[PDB]
């Protein structure tokens, strides 16, 4: 009917790697990571002795509360709140896209997501009511848990009326986020969607928890923990942070003169349905929801040049997806680049697919692929281009095409496919 | 004597100038938090809370429900007087 | 051709009114109710007194675990997970769609979400955690806690391959549970979305979070609590309980012989950015959101008969609804249909729109319309036919087109257009 093209204008990010665009891509170009060993006595009888923090501060690239949030809302908020807050604020900053008209308003909607909900804040008002009563409860508890609200926060502070949709589905949340976005824009329900995931679940009984289901990695070296693709890979290392994009129709975005940073192409989602908690082994999920992006987006396997993986430094996870991208792009597959970003970011959980996707859009714009690190050596079933330890200038004869990938509990698969122009 | 209403008064009043959501300046005995304070109803509910702990008495939601103003609240604080 | 039609073939409900297709409608438009006093010792604290749980037993309309899960399970999954694999295990019945090809399960997503965590959980975890230490954390911990781990299991147990959503929009979320499947059946991506929604977080803590927050009905009348459009309303009534609704593309399920409720023509999203708290007055986003539907729907605000209100015996909230309806529909405002069914079924949050959604369904396929109930009296601005008390035919020899509406925490609106063929 009508095809309307999808683009990316805005990036905000909050990382273990610090605060803002070029920074944090720099970093991470860099070879920084943000893991780092966990302290307090709080942690101690924990297996899990790391963890990846958002640096906090005045200093640059650091996240300042205060400079996105007011002091009587750092009282009311959660921590994941404020962090989508900070990201949205920059994103939109940096798409310059701020509407004015209700036409714009309506015309803009928000899709940001949290993965899942900050134990601690649950924890602290059950006491709270156990020990002191009713009388004493906040009122604040309830939208403290809920996912919305910073989709909420973030839709009244920059009049977005359009399009609402605040989704968690724990780690693909922010694969979720992009791709509903992008459906939304190119069937017409919105000229401009602000699309992410945030979390900031690092906690003595999260960690607790996710030790206990065998997730996490026990290396007490923060240096080494998240290994993606490497043999001692033990488990996956939990993050925090949010990333928030703005995408916004291709002619809306040229004419309104904006710096494009990259064309959303395609959206793909598949099941697993072998198991809960275990990866298909040949990856045939995978499989299947990178191909139905591809489809989306018009586009052949041999089109790829770049892979920003799920790969989260796990025994099971890190071998299917790599079975999976084998078997889709055939011989292909040793012309393309693959690079887990886990290393540097930890697992982002509900902003893990945000951020990959921004990753994602950065190396089309800049043509630089980010390193998988930690991959001092390869085991002969990974034999592909992980872009081990440093980054590589990302060169092909066609256009620059690549997927990000987001795999999650359940075996829900997520893949978006993002080209330069 | 237990009490004076001006005093219950000034007493309400300090811990709205408290409340950091409230202006100063605007915070007037007659004004509504909703209507004039611009505050919500999540809001109310601390400032009364924050009323229980200087007064030293619960106060039932359904009562707190109806104070929306200063002047309403030292009213129910001096019921317990004359 | 690239857009296709999207018709609803099966339901499954399990509800405070009961479990089952038949007996749940039949209730509904008979005026029954399961709203009830809570009966605890550890309720005396909080001022709510009233809720609606789904019936427990071996007797017909009553929710049996067993016959939908093993005992195992039922230690392993909370409650919300347990009603969804019902619900869904129902719905496919209902439906008669049981795929074995790999072409049939490929073509098979799932939708499912779950609006809360149900907050007991993490409380005892937690606690258990303090006193006891690291080793007594139960390994089932975190998954209980994440919100696709419904739709995990009934993906596996269905054999459901195609695109995963499972989406946590708190209330709205069985609402974007079916939108979402629509636009993804008929953008291609799926031939069969089974789309659904569950919450069970009735507990002390829930109850006192949300009663501080004043959204609870203080009513210590059962009865009487839950009145939408009444003027004594005073707060919304919680429920829990889950529903799924199969959706599918119009030739798949002619070609399987299959019976069709209804079609899904339209759905829309909006915002209002007025504020977090309050719904906007006037019902702009309400408007919006309705219109937007409509539009999806390429159907005049003339041609709707029926409207499935998301009135919550909210003052603010069902005022603004109204306002909204007025508006859009203007001088047909007065032709049409509105009710509530929350008076019957409780407000079950995440459930709310896929309930509300099969409800719109069986009222398109049958035409008959539930009531609002309580509805004993009416005030001026409240001047519609709400189908008080008791049902009422509406056999317009006319298309029949209702939208069911779903409003959220933060101004999230979303509208589902749903059609009789
Ligand atoms: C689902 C339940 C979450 C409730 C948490 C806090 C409201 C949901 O999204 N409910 C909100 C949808 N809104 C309505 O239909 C209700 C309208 N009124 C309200 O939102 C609340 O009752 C307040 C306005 C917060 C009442 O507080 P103040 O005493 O005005």
């Amino acid at each position: 009917r009508l095809h309307r093209r999808v683009v990316i204008t805005g990036i905000g990010l909050v990382t273990p790697l610090g605060v803002g665009t070029h920074l944090v891509w720099d970093r991470l170009i860099g070879g920084e990571s943000g893991i780092v060993s966990l302290v307090g006595e709080e942690y101690k009888s924990i297996p899990c002795s790391v963890a990846a923090y958002v640096p906090r501060g005045s200093d640059e690239g650091q996240f300042n509360e205060q400079n996105f949030v007011s002091k009587s809302d750092i009282k009311s908020m959660s921590s994941p709140t404020i962090m989508a807050i900070g990201a949205a604020e920059l994103a939109m900053k940096d798409s310059g896209w701020h509407p004015q008209s209700e036409a714009d308003q309506v015309a803009t909607g928000v899709a940001i997501g949290m993965g899942m909900i900050p134990l601690e804040v649950v924890s602290e008002t059950a006491l709270n009511f156990q020990t002191k009563g009713y009388n004493k409860v906040s009122p604040f508890f309830v939208p403290k848990i809920l996912v919305n609200m910073a989709a909420g926060q973030v839709s009244i502070r920059y009049k977005l009326k359009g399009p609402n949709h605040a989704v968690s589905t724990a780690c693909t949340t922010g694969a979720h986020a992009v791709g509903d976005s992008f459906r939304f824009i190119a069937h017409g329900d919105a000229d401009v969607m602000v699309a992410g995931g945030t979390d900031s679940c690092i906690s003595p009984l999260s960690l607790a928890g996710f030790s206990r289901a065998r997730a996490l990695s026990t290396n007490s070296d923060p240096k080494l923990a998240c290994r993606p693709f490497h043999p001692k890979r033990d488990g996956f290392v939990m993050g925090e942070g949010a990333a928030v994009l703005v995408l916004e129709e291709y002619e809306h975005a040229v004419q309104r003169r904006a710096r494009i940073y990259a064309e959303v192409l395609g959206y793909g989602l598949s099941g697993d349905a072998g198991h809960i908690t275990a990866p298909d082994p040949e990856g045939e999920g995978a499989l299947r929801c990178m191909a139905a992006a591809l489809k989306d987006a018009g586009v052949q396997p041999e089109e790829i040049s770049y892979i920003n993986a799920h790969a989260t430094s796990t025994p099971l996870g890190d071998a299917a997806e790599n079975k999976a991208i084998k078997h889709l792009f055939k011989d292909h597959a040793y012309a393309l680049a693959v690079s887990s970003t886990k290393g540097a970011t930890g697992h982002l959980l509900g902003a893990a697919g945000a951020v990959e996707a921004a990753f994602t859009t950065l190396a089309c714009y800049y043509q630089k692929l980010p390193p998988t690190l930690n991959l001092d050596c390869s085991e002969p079933e990974f034999d592909l281009n992980y872009v081990p330890l440093k980054a590589q200038e990302w060169k092909t004869e066609k256009r620059f095409i690549g997927l990000t990938n987001s795999f999650g509990f359940g075996g829900t698969n997520a893949t978006l496919c993002i080209a330069g122009l | 004597p237990p009490l004076t209403l001006e005093g219950i008064q000034d007493r309400v009043l300090y811990v709205l100038k408290l409340y950091d959501k409230i202006d100063p300046e605007k915070l007037s005995v007659n004004s509504h938090f909703m209507k004039d304070l611009g505050l919500d109803s999540l809001d109310q509910v601390e400032i009364i809370m924050a009323m229980e702990d200087e007064f030293g008495f619960e106060i039932p939601d359904i009562d707190a429900e109806k104070l929306m103003c200063p002047q309403e609240i030292v009213d129910y604080i001096a019921d317990k007087k004359d």
